[PDB]
RNA sequence: AUCCUUAUGCACGGGAAAUACGCAUAUCAGUGAGGAUUCGUCCGAGAUUGUGUUUUUGCUGGUUGAA
RNA sequence: AUUUGGUCAAUUUGAAUACAGAGAUCAGCAGUUCCCCUGCAUAAGGAUGAACCGUU
RNA sequence: UUCUUGCCUUUUACCAGAAC
């Protein structure tokens, strides 16, 4: 029922979800006050300030981020400064190193045609020279 | 100056004590703050007491929950601060109510007895 | 764009920002204002401009109206853009055979910011030259 | 307002000062509110040792200080 | 800029092995064994030397701390109870002993 | 005086991750953020935007070369 | 059927010198965040022990 | 200049045909 109230239905459907929120909580409070009031008071001044906080709640989201200045690349000065290593820090970096099978793999023995594998995918790969050349010759690693 | 209809309004000692509950409550995971949570918890039974806030306004948002608890038989008491007890919730918005609610099995189940006892004494 | 990209007035002016750039590289875009090819130079070069501003600086002269440097391209005069770095000419090897100024446009933003980066890199060195990472050889 | 006019210079990071001391004094829960920190020192009093961790913190909580003694 | 300490580098018996800053790791071994061991140990002492430094530094203020807070005491909890007998020693001295911790 | 629960603060030690961790004169947020759902209801704390680093910060050691 | 896509930069110049352009590689440790254990402190909050009688 | 072929990959200059 709320969901077709016009104070969401109005607004894009961006914002319906969080408006819905802010609508749900807004009229159990009013419903809350008007459960408080005794018969022949009729405020209704709380409820207008909360119509009046979910109207500019809808503004808020509708509305978007002022542009961004364009963030500008770094002035290229190609430091190598770091040198580090450490059980802690090898670690991270062997994740980004080329591990030692992959380092074999790119090497490609010259004479011999190189052991490729058939990936259904794609047969282009080479399996490269991580194979050694009698293991190659019986069978896989 | 505090609301007269945030009633009873816990004594500074009493406030600070249950404020303490509140906070060992929300370590426990036995606490449960803001109207809404707490007015479930009542609806549930799981509450032990409510905390309310003097300072809320508009104080009628509030004032279903004492109803509740009287209906229910639940202890209830205002706090003066909303602050102090989002602080103790550990939420540095301002809540205005919350629920201590039942675990048996708790450590500070005797500090919520205590508090709850305490409650009921303010009553009337 | 003609709003966001600064243009230059009077020869002097140009001599000035070609020097007074010490730490960023400078772009002047020599181009006759209503030209196709210099147009879309401009438009090129505005997006670049604010990637790159930490490093290079660009602006645009109506080469109609600031005749002073017909010695920079021996009166060909075509829709063109130069580089300068301490006052000093930066040259570009692309494939086009003039080495000193691209006198073509290049469609790719990122392609013209990696060119400008290499300039860049080139001048910081001291190198008057760079070979440029694309190759063009078409549009000349 | 007087304590604090006479020892206390009522910037942030006197006050970040003041709140350390109260830690160091041996607090757990934030160790007491503040309304012009008068009352904060007031407390602090039974503890009876203000004027020496705040020309400790500023060695600590910048190294400016520091920085102007090597200079 | 101070340089008023040198940090060295924090060996175990893992890092050991992989540790050459300090000298001796492969040509003194049991010597290096020693020196890593015997670091690890004051390590670990220091940390323990730290904790009964806090024991004690704290045991000396709580006696000092009680014998400050002579506070003015604003309204009193009371509970009177009332038995038959207690012809038993011990329920007697757990009474006194117990009060006697808690100023009841 | 002994034992234990909770939180936090300091630390021994051990482990994982840094595609992670911040920062903001921002905008909004237990007076509901964001979510679940068997549809009855349930959970309940960040979200948005901006931005800084992020194949890393600070420090060491070696071989080496350089020559 | 011809041809352009083919200019080393740098320095000394008022063509000569240069001759492609000027740290690498291996390894620690600490920090950052989160987690777990452990000891201590701080609060709080329990639980429990200990002979035997006390104080105007 | 525009469209279609062929050099092909670009500047000419062309290959070989249309339209203005």
């Amino acid at each position: 029922y709320l969901f077709a109230s016009d104070m969401i239905q109005k607004f894009p459907v961006s914002v319906h979800k969080q408006m819905l929120r802010m609508l749900c909580a807004k009229v159990s409070l009013a419903a809350r006050v008007d459960a408080g009031q005794k018969n022949g008071d009729r405020n209704t001044v709380l409820a207008h300030k909360w119509k009046a906080e979910l109207s500019k709640k809808a503004r808020k989201l509708s509305e978007a981020p002022s542009i961004s200045e364009t963030k500008a690349l770094p002035i290229p000065e190609d430091q190598p400064k770091k040198k580090r290593a450490g059980r802690k820090f090898r670690k991270y970096k062997e994740k980004f190193r080329l591990s030692h099978v992959r380092q074999l793999q790119n090497r490609m023995e010259f004479g011999k045609q190189e052991q490729t594998v058939l990936d259904s995918y794609g047969e282009e790969v080479g399996l490269g020279m991580s194979n050694t050349s009698l293991q190659q010759a019986v069978g896989a690693t | 100056a505090p609301n007269p209809k945030a009633f009873p309004l816990a004594d500074a000692a009493l406030t600070q004590q249950i404020l303490d509950v509140v906070q060992q409550a929300a370590n426990l995971r036995q606490l449960k703050k803001g109207a809404n949570e707490a007015t479930k918890t009542l609806n549930r039974g799981i509450s032990e007491f409510i905390i309310m806030a003097a300072d809320c306004e508009p104080i009628e948002i509030l004032l279903h929950l004492p109803l509740l608890c009287e209906d229910k038989n639940v202890p209830y008491v205002f706090v003066p601060s909303r602050v102090a007890l989002g602080r103790a919730c550990g939420v540095s918005r301002p809540v205005i109510a919350a629920s201590i609610t039942t675990n048996d099995a708790s450590a500070i189940k005797t500090q919520i007895y205590a508090v709850k006892d305490k409650i009921e004494t303010l009553l009337i | 764009a003609s709003v966001l990209l600064p243009q230059l007035r009077t020869g002097w002016h140009v001599d000035q920002a070609i020097v007074t750039e010490t730490k960023r590289l400078v772009v002047i875009r020599f181009g006759r204002k209503n030209d196709r090819q210099c147009m879309i130079m401009d438009e090129l070069l505005s997006s670049i401009a604010e990637r790159v501003r930490n490093f290079a600086v660009i602006y645009l002269c109506d080469i109609d109206e600031v005749s002073d440097f017909d010695e920079m391209y021996e009166l060909t005069d075509p829709m063109t853009v130069m580089f300068f770095y301490h006052n000093k000419h930066m040259m570009c090897d692309f494939g086009t055979g003039n080495n000193n100024k691209l006198n073509f446009i290049v469609d790719d933003k990122q392609e013209m910011i990696d060119i400008l980066e290499t300039i860049f890199r080139g001048a910081r060195k001291n190198k008057g030259l760079v070979v440029s990472p694309y190759d063009y050889n078409h549009k000349r | 307002a007087k304590s604090t006019e006479n020892e206390i210079p009522n910037l942030i990071e006197k006050m970040v000062a003041k709140g350390l001391n109260d830690l160091v004094e041996q607090y757990k829960f934030r160790e007491t509110t503040h309304s012009k920190r008068e009352l904060d020192s007031g407390d602090d009093q039974p503890q009876s040792s203000e004027a020496k961790r705040t020309k400790f913190s500023n060695p600590a909580i910048p190294p400016v200080i520091d920085l102007e003694k090597i200079k | 800029l101070g340089l008023l300490p040198k940090p060295e580098p924090k060996v175990k018996l893992s890092n050991m092995m992989s540790v050459f800053e300090n000298d001796q790791n492969i040509t003194d071994p049991t010597a290096w064994e020693k020196v890593v061991k015997d670091q690890v140990d004051l390590r670990k002492r220091k940390h323990l030397e730290e904790n009964e430094r806090r024991h004690e530094d704290a045991i000396k203020r709580r006696k000092e701390a009680v014998n400050m807070n002579v506070e003015k005491p604003t309204v009193y909890h009371c509970k009177v109870f009332q038995f038959k007998n207690l012809q038993n020693p011990k329920i007697r001295f757990k009474l006194k002993m117990n009060s006697k911790e808690l100023s009841l």
